[PDB]
């Protein structure tokens, strides 16, 4: 069950109500940072996500 | 600031002491009437000792 998980603690000190599964693992290495930024897909019933943050 | 900043109240000592370069806390008292200081001082030493 590759179905992974990730939990948030948002900048308010309050972890988002529930986790969401890490979508996948990029194979890319940010030149400057070697940043292999992954992708997390999280539910936002309440719009308490507000992407862009 | 409310964007990047996150805060709380807390306790800190709004004064501080170091004595001969060691953090110190002063105490102040006196000998009981009919008692000389060194007797008091001796007791601090004992109570300080422990």
């Amino acid at each position: 069950n590759g179905k992974a998980k990730v939990s948030l603690i948002t900048s308010d000190g309050i972890k988002f109500p529930q986790d969401g599964t890490l979508e996948f693992s990029d194979v890319t290495v940010d030149q400057t940072t070697g940043s292999i930024t992954l992708r997390a897909i999280f539910p936002n019933p309440d719009h308490t996500m507000m992407p862009g943050m | 600031f409310s964007a990047f900043s996150s805060s709380r109240w807390e306790y800190g000592s709004p004064r501080l002491e170091r004595y001969n370069g060691l953090p110190s806390m002063e105490i102040l008292g006196q000998a009981a009437p009919g008692k000389s200081t060194g007797e008091a001082m001796e007791l601090m030493e004992q109570l300080a000792s422990k």
